[PDB]
DNA sequence: GTCGTCTGGCGAGCGCGCCGTTACACCAT
RNA sequence: GCGGCGCGC
DNA sequence: ATGGTGTATCGTCGCCAGACGAC
């Protein structure tokens, strides 16, 4: 019953037990990032892009479709797809543009990634709560979530299990990042590790 | 079934509009078809049978009887009553009447069943009786001449024949009152009244009169087009019925075509510029059609003349120069003399109502056209509709609304109509109201009336008040009649000043709004390039605020304009305010715009039409009332109030002589306008030759401090609690508001001894005014949310620091009121907790809380969840305030009924009693006597016994019923306070 | 210049002159409607879907995907799909749930209807402003567009052609809209004719 | 499927009246 | 029916 | 004189009615 209050769709636990590969995606105001993991908790991929022209004052489905298609072109196939589910409220009369951005992003990603949904009605994309990520790792203060740059420095610069071939690229990416809130995109990797810990 | 309801409504409307052959043809067509003979019930058959019966037509009634026999049904008492009524109209042989009476006697039906169980008119009953007298001339009905009399303990001396009778009389003669009745009848026969506005008139220029002329010719063309469209629609619907189909033709023929086109033109005139939803317009049109049919049926039925004769006979009791053989209450006099009573209205089904509204709206949209160009060039002769359908956004939904043409809106705006419109039920009556005799008969002439204003429910409220014995409501009804028989008049001296300030730059601090020309303009305009990042973003913030302020000012001026226009209409007339009640028992006047349950301006414009000499002590009571309205001395005894009135007499005279020129001492009080009225009254009384022979029309008010805590302290007989609410005699009045304020202040100082900033901010910023409303409404069921809203509203009018989210002030108010309960008001806490727990346990067993007042009025709570389950949150959080409201309504009704017997003019604001200045002492004695007599009965024990008998009676759920019985039989023990001391308390009501 | 304001994705004019079919879609807060044309102003199909689980308080995208997929499953194939475009803006905070619902439906329709977008890079779903359609059909009074039920009734009872076997059911469907008015059903046909008059066949 | 314990969303004392449902900002023959 | 206000207890 | 267009504040709380586990 715990997973029903953490995952929004009513996915079956028997399918979550038999998983092989997950993509974790986190998008924000300015950039997106994603990570590809296997069942052995191996980091096959971790890539961030910031070539967005989505939010420049005008909202249009054509440019959103173009940018999302270009991004999803550079993603390997995986068994399950997960993305952030920040719980902003309609009742608050502020932060409406970012909420609209989040909903349009979730809509096109849900349709664009859930291939072969018309033939067989199986949901291959899921949402998991940000509070579950901030509570399982216990890096979040009350009614907020603090940054986790110290935690990813603790992993690098056994649970993450970075590969030997691409360890230098990950180290260079970590060392060359000093701004633009890269940890606010590394929450994708944190959420993927939390998903492996909680759903198995 | 929907179709059965539509057919039954069709046949009933046919018998209402005398379109009997049409209904007969449709009935024959439906009866012929095998697939249409089903879904036909006996109500349709005997409705058509009664319609045939009303005007001769023996052969057609016999054929309808043949249809009923062929249908396989069994005729009932109403069918036989219709058969006996036709036979009476045209005299028929004895054998036939008998060949029918024996048949009715057979098969179980009774000879006298139709006379009692079947409800028929007086003419039908007389015709049936004349038809039976042909066979049996010795038949007669029981007279039942003596009416029942209430014999409860609290209402025993009200209805006692023995004793001194001093019922008051009006100051107007019989002929004047008859003319007033005729004027009210002529006003109410029309469904709408036009009033000259108070806005300053603009001189009509050339373009204004041109717009008025083109409006006149457009309205004439629209009237002709609407008449032609209505005739075409009626012909089409009649042709549809002749093909054996249901239509709205009888409903469309309910009124004359002139009335329908006038109603359509009036609703077109009142349609908003932005528009209104189509369904709301349809419902409004259907409701107006039903109300107009109800009003205008009484002209042709003949009830208007009978009502006129009985009213002329009944007003000998209220006339100054007329007398009755024995004085009695107005309701008892109306119950005698054979006066008619209004019958309950049968509402239409919702589908036919909505369909009629939509048909009328479509007629209005299609039939109205106007030239496309308002200019004098008439090129191409283009004609466009005035109203269009626009699919727009309302709330968070999509709604189709009706929108006018902008040219029509511009034409209406250019030709400023100086006339406002009102409904006949929204204006005060021009004649004395009818006595209240039933929940469905009273108040306005020739109009449906409801005793209870509860929109929610309305089928369970009206079922408990019509199941109980008729005597139990009597003490309520008389109390509603007595409040209705109060003659009112408009104080023109105050009205001149109010209209002088209104037709100028208004004075918002005195309660009169300002015109929109003085709206706060923006400080500056925008710029192309922002000098600072803060710029170009705060302009919207400080401009939408100005727009909101302008909108609020517009709303305030609109309501003030309506109120002052209605007040100026009744300047030289005497009017009456009929009264209704809610489900709790609280009484409200029926005219909403202008009544005494209003602001300072509304209360100062109202005076008693009848006046009384001041007497030995009238002037002192007038001066004490003036000091009370001034508000400077609320913690002082009465003798010091009188001395203060003596000291400031020069300011009183200056305010009376020069209200707006010299010194303005009347400004600066809580109620400046009533203070000015009292100043004028006192100035007239002092300057008279005999100050005791001066006739005063000004009402004097006596009020309780907290009438909720005043009842809580007496149900628990709490000793030290009753001291604070002036139930125990003392030379100095006790203010509960100032004690709560002092406790919160000292504990705020204690909290500010520690480290907190909100407590230090609130140093010296907390007074009686900021906590008075909250403390008054704690006993009425307020939560911390509403209390915080009230405290924020009160602190947004001071020089407080911008920390207006005070969640601590409401916490301290509730906490130290509870501490005051722990010290001295423990009975209040115990009784409130017991009532809340009992209500919760009743709600958990799927029931709504029902009780009876000590006066006999049944009260039910209508809160249910969206047959339906009760809303436990609203059910358990409202029981103690509703009980207190029932108790204080009962006390007010008892005081009114015992003040009427002594010749007093009594009118009631909630907890506030108003009477003449010469009758203050008598009213105070009656109020104290009835408060002691009301609480000398075991109210809580009777409530517990009722709740153990009504609820906790079924043994199906024994486990919950056990706990219900232990909680319900756990009445808190009373204290050691003596109730009789309330008779010797001077500040119980002041 | 006019086509820039009329049509937002800005498809080059040669593709707009060789079309063979069109599907016009108008959706609201309670129902969706669509119409089909085949370059001869011949109505191949005309349908509406009313029963929804949307706009009930929960903006769950899973039921959005299921409902949109179920609607698209009945939609036939066509050269282009024109969608309505309301004039709501982000400034109106009171009508924000309506704007959110419209934007989610528009994004999902853009993603799912454009089946072969990634392989070619060409757009197949268009957005048309309804104010321009109202100006074209003279349904504009002030700044508000009025209904076109009577104009559709004039059509059904040269401008538009109805197949002989498909007329009467359509008329019955129109007779099902007398009690409650379905504006999307008329708006879809009006937008289809406006597309065949202002962009195609111009 | 059914019904017993648990948790997460709901709503705020009544009565009456008014208004509104859809920013205004920069510009030039 | 929703929102913004105002008044009375 | 007008039409041409334009788009990134909440702050409580308690409690009870639907939702999921045991049969």
């Amino acid at each position: 019953r715990f997973l029903r209050k953490l995952l929004k769709p009513d996915i079956e636990r028997e399918r979550l037990k038999a998983v092989n590969s997950i993509i974790s995606i986190v998008f924000g105001t300015r950039r997106i990032a994603w990570a590809h993991l296997d069942r052995k908790l191996t980091v096959l991929d971790w890539q961030q892009s910031d070539r967005w022209s989505l939010m420049r004052g005008i909202y249009s489905s054509s440019v959103y479709l173009e940018e999302i298609s270009s991004i999803i072109s550079k993603m390997p196939k995986a068994d399950f797809y997960v993305l952030e589910k920040t719980g902003l409220s309609i009742q608050n009369s502020s932060l409406f543009p970012i909420l609209l951005h989040f909903h349009i992003m979730e809509a096109m990603l849900y349709a664009l990634l859930n291939k072969t949904f018309a033939q067989d009605g199986q949901h291959q994309v899921l949402s998991m709560n940000r509070n579950a990520v901030g509570k399982h790792f216990e890096l979040m203060i009350g009614d907020s979530r603090t940054s986790g740059k110290e935690l990813v420095k603790q992993f690098l610069f056994p649970r993450v299990f970075f590969p030997s071939d691409k360890i230098v690229h990950y180290r260079q990416m970590f060392l060359s990042t000093e701004l633009q809130r890269v940890e606010e995109l590394y929450d994708s990797l944190l959420q993927a590790i939390a998903f492996y810990e909680l759903a198995v | 079934s929907g179709q059965q309801q539509r057919l039954l409504a069709f046949f009933k409307c046919c018998l209402l509009t005398d379109q009997l052959p049409l209904a007969h043809h449709l009935l024959v067509v439906h009866h012929g078809q095998r697939q249409k003979r089903k879904l036909l019930t006996l109500d349709m058959y005997n409705a058509v049978m009664l319609g045939w019966a009303r005007q001769g037509a023996f052969k057609e009634l016999v054929y309808v009887l043949f249809m009923v026999k062929d249908a396989g049904l069994t005729p009932d008492l109403l069918s036989y009553a219709a058969a006996l009524q036709c036979m009476g109209r045209q005299d028929q042989d004895a054998g036939t009447i008998e060949r029918c009476l024996e048949q009715m006697s057979q098969e179980g039906l009774k000879l006298q069943a139709l006379f009692t169980a079947v409800l028929l008119s007086e003419e039908d009953r007389a015709t049936v009786l004349k038809a039976v007298h042909k066979v049996k001339p010795t038949f007669s009905l029981p007279p039942q001449l003596p009416p029942p009399v209430n014999t409860s303990k609290l209402l025993r001396d009200v209805y006692a024949k023995d004793g001194r009778v001093s019922y008051p009389k009006l100051h107007l003669p019989l002929k004047t009152l008859q003319c007033l009745f005729e004027k009210q009848l002529h006003m109410e026969l029309a469904s709408r009244v036009c009033v000259v506005s108070v806005e300053k008139p603009t001189l009509p220029s050339k373009e204004v009169k041109h717009a008025r002329k083109t409006l006149k010719t457009l309205r004439d063309q629209w009237e002709k087009a609407l008449c032609r469209a209505l005739r075409e629609t009626k012909n089409r619907l009649e042709r549809e019925v002749y093909e054996g189909r249901f239509s709205l033709y009888p409903f469309l023929c309910l009124l004359d075509e002139r009335e329908v086109v006038r109603m359509l033109l009036q609703v077109l005139q009142a349609l908003p510029a932005q528009g209104e939803s189509f369904t709301t317009l349809a419902r409004e049109l259907s409701a107006r059609t039903f109300s107009r049919h109800v009003v205008q049926r009484q002209r042709v039925s003949g009830q208007v003349q009978a009502l006129q004769n009985h009213y002329r006979k009944y007003l000998c009791l209220l006339a100054s120069d007329a007398e009755v053989p024995e004085p009695c209450l107005p309701r008892q006099y109306w119950e005698a003399l054979g006066a008619p009573e209004a019958l309950r209205e049968q509402p239409w089904p919702l589908p036919v109502q909505m369909e009629l509204g939509k048909l009328l709206a479509e007629m209005l949209v299609q039939a109205t056209q106007m030239p496309c160009s308002l200019d004098k060039p008439h090129r191409s002769s283009r004609l466009v509709p005035v109203l269009y359908h626009v699919y727009s956004f309302r709330n968070v939904q999509q709604i189709g609304i009706l929108k006018p043409h902008p040219a029509y809106v511009q034409l209406l705006e250019k030709a400023a109509e100086p006339t406002l419109t009102f409904e006949a039920v929204d204006v005060p009556m021009l004649c004395p109201p009818l006595p209240w005799t039933s929940p469905h008969s009273g108040a306005f002439l020739l109009s449906p009336t409801k005793l209870m204003r509860t929109v929610e429910g309305a089928t369970q409220h009206q079922e408990l008040l019509e199941t109980c014995p008729p005597t139990a409501l009597h003490g309520a009804l008389d109390a509603l009649t007595q409040l209705g028989n109060c003659a009112w008049r408009v104080n023109g001296r105050v009205l001149d000043l109010v209209l002088q300030l209104f037709q100028a730059k208004g004075c918002p601090q005195l309660g009169v709004p300002a015109p929109p020309s003085e709206a706060p303009q923006p400080p500056e305009a925008h710029l192309p390039h922002s000098a600072a990042p803060a710029r170009k973003a705060e302009l919207r913030r400080e401009l939408a605020h100005c727009q909101k302020v302008a909108r609020e000012m517009h709303s305030l001026r609109a309501e003030a304009l309506y109120r002052l226009s209605l007040a100026q209409h009744l300047r030289d007339r005497v009017f009456w305010l009929p009264h209704n009640m809610d489900f709790r028992g609280r009484t409200y006047p029926c005219p909403p715009h202008f009544n005494h349950l209003g602001s300072d301006v509304a209360r100062a414009l109202l005076e008693f039409a009848q006046g009384r000499p001041l007497g030995p002590h009238g002037l002192d009571w007038l001066k004490i009332h003036l000091v009370n309205l001034t508000g400077l001395k609320k913690r002082e005894p009465l003798r010091k109030r009188l001395a203060f009135a003596e000291e400031v007499m020069d300011d009183i005279l200056d305010s009376a002589d020069q209200p707006l020129t010299g010194r303005k001492w009347w400004m600066g009080a809580e109620e400046p306008w009533q203070t000015l009225a009292c100043c004028m009254e006192v100035a007239n009384a002092v300057r008279a030759s005999d100050p005791a022979a001066y006739v005063s029309h000004l009402p004097v008010h006596q009020d309780g401090s907290c009438n909720g805590l005043q009842h809580y302290a007496a149900l628990g007989r709490d000793s030290v609690g009753a001291a604070s609410v002036n139930l125990e005699p003392s030379d100095v009045p006790q203010d509960v508001y100032s004690g709560v304020a002092a406790q919160v202040e000292v504990f705020r100082r204690q909290d500010a001894q520690r480290g907190m900033r909100v407590a230090q901010v609130l140093e010296g910023f907390i007074t009686r005014k900021v906590v008075k409303q909250t403390v008054m409404t704690v006993v009425y069921g307020v939560t911390r949310y509403g209390g915080r809203l009230q405290i924020e509203k009160r602190l947004r009018e001071l020089s407080d620091f911008p920390q207006e989210f005070v969640w601590e002030a409401s916490h301290y108010l509730v906490r130290q009121v509870f501490k005051s309960l722990q010290e001295m008001f423990s009975g209040t806490r115990a009784i409130q907790h017991w009532l809340t727990e009992s209500a919760r346990l009743i709600s958990h067993m799927g029931s709504v809380v029902e009780w009876v007042t000590p006066l006999g009025v049944p009260v039910i709570q209508p809160y249910r969840l969206d047959s339906r389950k009760p809303n436990t949150r609203k059910q358990k959080n409202g029981f103690p305030p509703n009980f207190i409201h029932s108790l204080d309504s009962s006390h007010m009704m008892l005081t009114a009924l015992h003040c009427y017997r002594k010749g007093l003019t009594f009118v009631s604001v909630h907890d506030c009693y108003w009477t003449h200045a010469a009758d203050v002492s008598v009213m105070n004695q009656v109020c104290r006597e009835q408060f002691v007599r009301l609480h000398s009965e075991p109210i809580l024990q009777d409530l517990s016994r009722f709740l153990v008998k009504r609820f906790c009676s079924e043994p199906q759920k024994i486990l919950e019923a056990s706990q219900l019985k232990e909680t319900l039989q756990a009445v808190p023990k009373p204290g050691a306070f003596d109730l009789e001391q309330v008779k010797r308390s001077t500040y119980f009501f002041s």
